[PDB]
């Protein structure tokens, strides 16, 4: 799921010839505002990721009885830096970043059951108060009978660092995409460096232009069906009693 | 002490050339390409401009 910066910049000309970013007047060359060319990529990596889901992730939480609050932060999370003042008990899954958890979906105990999240007066409801944290109330301990939880959330890939020394290649940069949503990106990269430059009648209106065809571009996707999309087929016959 | 003044000293066929409308148009140029070099132009206003003057 991987491009090289390379390929996305060398197509990026073609569609920002008209500006600053990319050219000279004569000899029309790359610059060097590739520091905000990335700064405007890692956006709209985002924004695709929040658009379609492309990914998902997992973690492993080990509980501790009376405990009120379990927040998923790359703080508690084992390999990551172990701040003395917090336990680490996130004990497996992907690396957490600063945006990494889009949504939480689903929660599966380690017997197979699967509890409810937010769904109000259920016999196990979990609550998030912060989008982020796990409240788990004194009920969940006292029928419980499981010592740990999985869960899977909606992912976002962790950008790369980009640094002053390695300006020498920024060519080894990978970003994490199917090649589809790139045809994609490129309109909106367009769209938000176009924006603001114009006074022409004609010349005014391109970032609105190109906000039109990113819009009709991600209407196409979601038609060609080309991203994870699940689909539930339950038994509804082993309960005991429809049959 | 007469120097004709020519057609050579108008302009000369070259871009690069001195003549008087070639220099004209060379700082005309320079300052399209300072503007368009702030983030102020597209590259076809710079056309018309140039073509206009």
């Amino acid at each position: 799921t991987i491009q090289l910066k390379q390929v996305i910049d060398l197509l990026a000309e073609g569609e920002l010839s008209n500006i600053k970013y990319v050219n000279i007047d004569t000899g029309a060359l790359v610059l060097e505002r590739v520091p905000s060319l990335i700064r405007a990529i890692n956006l709209g990596v985002l924004d695709l990721h929040k658009r379609f889901l492309l990914k998902e992730g997992m973690l492993k939480i080990q509980l501790e009885e009376g405990r009120r609050l379990y927040p998923l932060r790359p703080a508690y999370q084992v390999g990551q830096k172990p701040k003395p003042g917090v336990p680490q008990f996130i004990t497996e899954g992907n690396k957490l970043g600063r945006q990494s958890i889009l949504k939480i979906e689903k929660i599966i105990g380690d017997n197979g059951v699967e509890y409810y999240l937010n769904d109000t007066w259920q016999p196990l409801n979990i609550t998030t108060p912060e989008f982020d944290v796990l409240e788990i109330s004194d009920e969940f301990y006292c029928h419980s009978s499981s010592k740990t939880l999985e869960v899977r959330y909606r992912r976002a890939p962790t950008p790369m660092k980009i640094c002053v020394d390695n300006l020498d290649s920024w060519g080894c940069i990978d970003i994490d995409l199917p090649y589809t949503h790139l045809q994609a990106l490129l309109y909106f990269v367009a769209s938000r460096c176009q924006t603001p430059i114009g006074f022409m009648e004609n010349t005014a209106q391109e970032g609105f232009n190109f906000s039109q065809k990113y819009e009709a571009e991600c209407a196409n996707l979601d038609a060609q069906n080309l991203r994870i999309d699940p689909v539930g087929n339950q038994d509804r016959f082993t309960r005991g009693g429809w049959v | 002490a007469v120097e004709p003044i020519t057609i050579a000293d108008l302009t000369e066929v070259k871009l690069d050339g001195k003549g008087a409308l070639d220099q004209l148009l060379q700082v005309t140029r320079l300052h399209l390409a300072k503007e368009h070099d702030a983030g102020r132009l597209k590259g076809q206003e710079y056309a018309a401009v140039l073509t206009g003057g």
